[PDB]
């Protein structure tokens, strides 16, 4: 049993929590993880796109094969010796990692704040004994290159052209079944009441599935551009995006900078909003006063942390920190998604709002916590209403066919995408007057400005939803949409008088 | 599928919770004739309840 | 007497410097501080807006009341115990704070660079005895929760439903009368010779007053959006915006990140400009080699600082560091304000220019310092002239009524705002063609781009006034204003020929 | 001989590597360095612009003269005594610098990682002995103010009104001949096979020459704005732009923040792209665990560095770290430059491509490194083709004369610039409809967005070439260009029917 | 001398056809027509590149 | 009292004419006409500024 895995995960896998062993639970997780019906593989549009060179690292279980050179066989020690000069830093980073110094975890005394790692080391060994990966009296010696890249606890030779693999999520889950089961639980915990989003999304467990199931990602010819989106959607495949290779430091993943590469940009400026907030600027001033090596449960007591981080706010749920970051999602970054705003007052959303207050009460009071969270919800609706008024203007022109070049020069999107109004495909593909300026401006007004507005509200950055981001740009988009609408109406009225003089 | 509700109506609904049907509150987004639009709570709550019955 | 308080403060309070006691000086400051005629209260437009939930913390002296729950009575020690799990970090942060360890300051020897805190500790105790807060032989034990949130040095029980208050500036000023008088001195030192800004503005002493006296802040219905502006304008009400609660670290307030949350954005990118400068990047590389705990007067010698920070440049005036940051303002961030540019050559500005050179000569030479400050002045005027030419074009259309939708779809702004051209309200409110695209583009050209140009000049970021910010966007705005002006001229000439064929 | 200087430098200087002495090699470098034919002086357009106050510090060898005050004479120690209160931080920063503590380098044991500075200390003395600045056995005691600002190792009086100079690059090269020759070698290594850029450019050795040889920099009247560009182009003149004065810390120059002030902005966001990458965020998280004082060659082993930095990636070439940062340049940031894209498949580029892979294979594998570098090349071309399609639309209008105000209000650029289509001058100068909105939009589409796209590809920031920068804004530029082009066609068709009714 | 100009769409089709037979057909990296990605024969793009290289 | 308005181009030409004779000619810091930087005689800009100083 894993005490940090919700009931919905075992129920979806048809397993009983009490008697299920780590070997039995791991096989059930990998079965759904590698099932093409549950998001694995090239996806439903796999016949429209082909992998590139870097894709064997982005989705190893689908595209990766060992390199044809060199054609040598190696043991455990041969990995360290030859790669000490082929990838010297990869060896030096692994030597510093906890994976190479496991005896340093067994000798940890009870007074050391890092004593919790011994319990995980014994749990890792406990998971492997159930799977038959080591002797009942044998202790795990090290976590070497051959363990992750070939097979866990391998004792014989391995062929560099046949047995080398890229460690995917299931490869990490062989030892860290707890963290792998917590992440996979996002498929079962993130279920929207009215189907606003696909089941299990948005989540790190289905970010790659969402990426390949995006129509524009498979339709567009710019594979190198589309693969940039893939680089931010590799949490489902590999687990080195927060604790990077090959140090795999837990203290690194707890820092806010680990989430910055992905959760930042024009449609979700979580890094920009948090850092400019008081919470983030305090994290930059007090990162030398905090002990990042202690776990998130002990970060506020034994770590001396007084400002919240990304891992502290999102991996927390009812006082426990797990790799599931979906059990408190309410707005899902995009307020314009149908059903999101209407669901904000439901008991489903109100329960997760109460779960956030518990996170905020770690420092603030419940009165202060609910006072600002009320501002985030009402402020998000105020921005949404600003876009809805501007979208009504552009949508009226689309239905009237009065958009620029809508009936003259508006080519169809690349297959298998069907033409539409204000679709996500128009953000990464454009040809002729498809999309139009008004069509793209109102799309970005919601996709970018309204989204960054809520992010500024959710991450207490006052400028993030007022002057710089959010209400500022939304005001400009509203003004320019109103201006072009009045211009085109006057231009249409002027053109109507020319046809009158010709008739 | 959930029934669509405009964001201005969601805001007027939140401002009318725990309020009498005859109470009047200011809209959080609408401005007409140089003044903020006043919304009677009896109308906004009625508009929400007719949308709740079309949901599932 | 407080030697760091100017004469204008005592003169405005009708007090004699020699005879004024700490009790009399505090009451005179609070009298003006809480006087609605001097900016306190909901302001002149308080009848147009109502507070929200978070407003009780943004303006406590006007809206805050204790919560109805819990209905418990507590002593001094009961504050720490019950909140150790209700607000655990607030208790754990306060214990780490100097406010909870006042005996730790008394054992500091004279050789320790932090000995000045003992003189302030005795000065704090000296001010409290003048107010009758404890006996002349009783020593101040600690600064606990009951001290700030109920009453200073309270010895009996306190009701959680009646006596709980949010510590405002006057609450902090009961003990720190020196820093409170220096901040309140901004009402008296910041007086513009030609009335370019209201008296005592811009300043941290009237930032909330300026916020509530902004017409759009009271007129707009999006209260959650407007209250975001309040979050950057709470220095007048509370004093935890630089040394945050509940650590209240002086070393934290000296760091540049403390000013980042407020002094950053599209209309005043001081954080972006300073950090990208050589001064800011040096502060990011050497923040581990500097002793931030030492005061600013000893920061360059005993603190090892070799690069300037926000507190070092702005809180310094004629060799002394005070909480008054207005005695060297000349441009006030917004170069387009009437009278600012024409006053830059006055003896008033030249005296403050010499005061800035005195700050620069601590590192650079006077020839080098004045060489770049002359570049800042001329560069700001060079940018200002760029906006003035573009503003003349859009303002020309406004008076002629030729703006898009000016006579057809231009609704009035929300009360109590009067309709105008390029007003600040049009940045946070828009409806129909009010404002127009050209009107908003030229408004942002001065409010945002021209302002960010001067900020880049004042904070040595070369790209901050050339390519990225300032001259770059101003060049684009000038081009697009000229392009639309020529287009609308061609459109008007074409429409005139249609009226000719119809007549 | 200097083993880190390429053969092309000695060949261009008519010197034999074996017999060339440190004095003889230095004199040959200064001859070309100060030759106006090789970029020194005011440049070819010096008759159109005049220096300002700060310009004497940007180009000292052309404009600087000692100040008329004070009229005092000083020895070596008199610089420290009088300036201890005139420039107190300058003295205190110099005291901690290695230049003032040379005996601290001699007493370093061989086991301390900073022993390499002793070899350079002896090499610095080795270069000075060849020039006859000190005895063959006399040791250099310190590097004081009189050494850099007057004459190296001066023992007699100096006039503050005649002998004071600004330490230029050649002044630093008198002692640091190795680093000065490596930087000057950029004139000889950076030679494009088809002349895509001028010989020796882009490089730190000719950044000031490129700055003053820009037509708009000399033609525009806003000298204070144009001098802002000079502040980013002073590597040719002085050598304190990475290791700043007066600490001159080598550890400071190795940090990524040293390149941020110049290599960041709308046309080359290298700082923004690197920091948001996984490489940069790791440098922000692990900068406290790394020993920045060790040299770049030992940074990955003796420094504990596990993430790449700007100095590590760009100063490395074939396993050696030199002040030449041009020997691996292929794209040169601006993909739209004629011949850059067509040369990416040549053996000249492929050789530098293998040199980049050698830098990455220090950590990643050759298969993984080449997998992403292929994405960088193809991803840059995908953006380049997007601009080429949009430029064909605006270029067609230019040849057709149908640009807005092209034939009515398009004044000539300031001398000596000739009017053209999409020229760099239109980025920093604009008047009337010169440039037009479409003309400026497509210019920035390549100059700003396409450049930032390649920077995001070269510095692994996925959002840097997809959503936020690059493909995102280029898509918007493509849409708005198509929108305005179709609009102007409809306006031309409408105007054509009006001319028909009048004829 | 100066190198002959080649459009970026042609460079990508040339790069996509490396280590491929001239009769192989690949998808363009930038061109889309009639709702489909334009297919480029590798023999034609290599011929188009070599005919520009011989003019240098 | 309120200060008389002065355009930024006039402020720059006045600063360039400080410590200069009225007959001296300096370059404008912002104006460009006929493809050349506009030259401003110092006697004219100082006269325009002095007429504004007396109106304050
Ligand atoms: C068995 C060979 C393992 C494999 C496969 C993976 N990990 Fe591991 N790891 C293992 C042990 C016994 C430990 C000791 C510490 C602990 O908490 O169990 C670790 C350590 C980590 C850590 C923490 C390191 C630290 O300094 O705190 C992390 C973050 C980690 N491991 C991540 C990780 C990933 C991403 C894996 C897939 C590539 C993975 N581990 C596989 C044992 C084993
Ligand atoms: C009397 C009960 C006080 C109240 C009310 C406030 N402060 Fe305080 N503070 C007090 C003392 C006796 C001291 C130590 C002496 C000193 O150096 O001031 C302090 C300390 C601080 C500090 C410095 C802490 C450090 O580690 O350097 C700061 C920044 C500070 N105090 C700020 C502050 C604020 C913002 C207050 C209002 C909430 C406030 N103080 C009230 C005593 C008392
Ligand atoms: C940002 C502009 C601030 C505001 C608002 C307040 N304080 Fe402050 N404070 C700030 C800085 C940058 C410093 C360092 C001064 C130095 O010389 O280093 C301080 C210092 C204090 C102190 C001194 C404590 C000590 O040095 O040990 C105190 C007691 C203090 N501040 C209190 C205080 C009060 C009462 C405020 C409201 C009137 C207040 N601060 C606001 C920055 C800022
Ligand atoms: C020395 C290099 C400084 C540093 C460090 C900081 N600031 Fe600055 N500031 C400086 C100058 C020379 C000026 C303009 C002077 C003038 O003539 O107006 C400014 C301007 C400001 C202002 C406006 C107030 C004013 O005096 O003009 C603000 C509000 C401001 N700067 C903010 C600010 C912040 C947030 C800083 C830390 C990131 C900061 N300054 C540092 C000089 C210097
Ligand atoms: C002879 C009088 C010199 C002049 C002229 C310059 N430098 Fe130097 N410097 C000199 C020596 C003998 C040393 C120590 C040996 C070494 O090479 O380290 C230095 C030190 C430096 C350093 C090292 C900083 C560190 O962290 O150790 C740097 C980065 C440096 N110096 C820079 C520098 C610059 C930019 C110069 C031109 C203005 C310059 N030096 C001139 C001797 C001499
Ligand atoms: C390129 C065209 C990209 C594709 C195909 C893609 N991303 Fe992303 N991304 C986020 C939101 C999404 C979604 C939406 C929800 C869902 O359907 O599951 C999809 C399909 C998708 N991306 C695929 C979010 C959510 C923000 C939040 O706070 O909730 C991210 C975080 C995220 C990473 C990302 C990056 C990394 C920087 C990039 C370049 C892209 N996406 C591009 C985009
Ligand atoms: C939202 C609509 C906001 C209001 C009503 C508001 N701010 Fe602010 N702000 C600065 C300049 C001002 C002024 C001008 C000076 C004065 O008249 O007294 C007013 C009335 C005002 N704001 C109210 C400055 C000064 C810039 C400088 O360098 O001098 C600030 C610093 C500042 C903080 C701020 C923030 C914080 C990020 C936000 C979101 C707003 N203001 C919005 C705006
Ligand atoms: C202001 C108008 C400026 C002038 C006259 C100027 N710069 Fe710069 N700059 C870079 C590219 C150039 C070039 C191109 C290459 C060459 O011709 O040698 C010129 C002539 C030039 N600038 C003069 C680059 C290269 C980007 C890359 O990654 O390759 C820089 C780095 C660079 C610094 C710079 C700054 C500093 C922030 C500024 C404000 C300017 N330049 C403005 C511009
Ligand atoms: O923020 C402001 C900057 C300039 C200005 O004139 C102004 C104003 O007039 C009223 C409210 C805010 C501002
Ligand atoms: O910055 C420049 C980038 C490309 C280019 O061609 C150029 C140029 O031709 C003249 C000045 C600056 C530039």
């Amino acid at each position: 049993d894993i005490s940090t895995v919700p009931d919905e995960t075992y129920d979806a896998l048809k397993l009983d929590r009490g008697k299920a062993t780590p070997k039995e639970t791991y096989e059930a997780l990998v079965k759904r993880y590698k099932d093409p019906a549950h998001g694995a593989g090239k996806g439903t549009m796999g016949d429209y796109w082909e992998p590139i060179a870097i894709s064997i690292y982005m989705d190893p279980n689908t595209f990766y094969k060992p390199p044809v050179s060199p054609k040598e066989v190696a043991e455990r020690k041969d990995c360290v010796e030859c790669h000490s000069d082929e990838t010297p830093v990869w060896v030096r980073a692994w030597k510093r990692s906890t994976h190479a110094n496991l005896d340093k975890i067994r000798n940890l005394k009870s007074d050391d704040p890092l004593y919790y790692k011994k319990g995980k080391l014994e749990e890792v060994e406990n998971n492997l004994r159930s799977m038959g990966k080591l002797g009942e009296k044998e202790t795990l010696k090290e976590v070497g290159c051959i363990d992750c890249h070939v097979d866990v606890n391998k004792k014989d030779k391995a062929d560099h052209t046949k047995d080398i693999r890229m460690p995917t999520a299931d490869t990490c889950g062989t030892c860290h079944l707890r963290e792998f089961a917590e992440r996979e639980s996002e498929r079962d915990t993130m279920v929207w009441p009215n189907g606003q989003w696909p089941a299990g999304r948005p989540s790190h467990a289905l970010d790659y599935t969402a990426n390949i199931e995006t129509t524009v990602w498979a339709a567009m010819p710019q594979r190198e551009v589309a693969e940039g989106c893939t680089m931010c959607h590799t949490n489902q495949n590999k687990c080195d995006n927060c604790h990077t290779r090959h140090e795999f430091s837990a203290a690194e993943s707890r820092k806010p900078e680990a989430c910055a590469t992905c959760h930042s940009g024009v449609d979700h400026n979580n890094w920009e909003a948090y850092t400019m907030s008081k919470h983030g600027k305090l994290a930059e001033m007090n990162r030398d006063k905090w002990n990042w090596e202690v776990r998130l449960k002990d970060a506020f007591s034994k770590g001396g942390q007084n400002a919240p981080t990304c891992a502290a706010c999102h991996m927390e749920y009812e006082g426990e920190y797990t790799h599931n970051i979906t059990r408190k999602t309410r707005w899902a970054n995009y307020p314009f998604v149908p059903g999101i705003a209407e669901n904000i007052t439901s008991d489903w959303s109100e329960a997760r709002l109460d779960s956030w207050v518990l996170t905020c009460t770690q420092c603030h009071s419940e009165r202060f916590a609910r006072s600002y969270l009320d501002l985030m919800d009402k402020g998000t609706l105020e921005g949404l209403a600003k876009y809805q008024e501007a979208n009504a203007i552009v949508h009226k022109m689309y239905e009237d066919g009065t958009l620029t070049g809508q009936k003259t020069n508006r080519p169809n999107p690349p297959e298998p995408e069907k033409p539409g109004f204000g679709i996500f495909t128009q953000l990464f593909w454009s040809k002729g007057n498809n999309p139009a300026s008004l069509e793209l401006k109102v799309l970005e007004m919601a996709e970018n400005n309204l989204a960054k507005m809520h992010v500024g509200l959710a991450h207490v950055n006052p400028g993030g939803w007022t002057y710089t981001e959010g209400w500022g740009p939304m005001n400009r988009a509203y003004v320019e949409i109103q201006d072009e609408y009045t211009k085109m109406q006057e231009l249409s009225a002027l053109q109507a008088r020319v046809n009158k003089l010709e008739g | 599928s959930l029934a669509p509700i405009s964001a201005k109506d969601m805001l007027d609904y939140l401002a009318c919770k725990d309020k009498k049907p005859t109470d009047v509150v200011k809209s959080h987004t609408e401005v007409e004739n140089g003044k903020i639009v006043r919304v009677k709570c009896g109308d906004i709550v009625a508009l929400v309840q007719k949308a709740r019955e079309q949901s599932g």
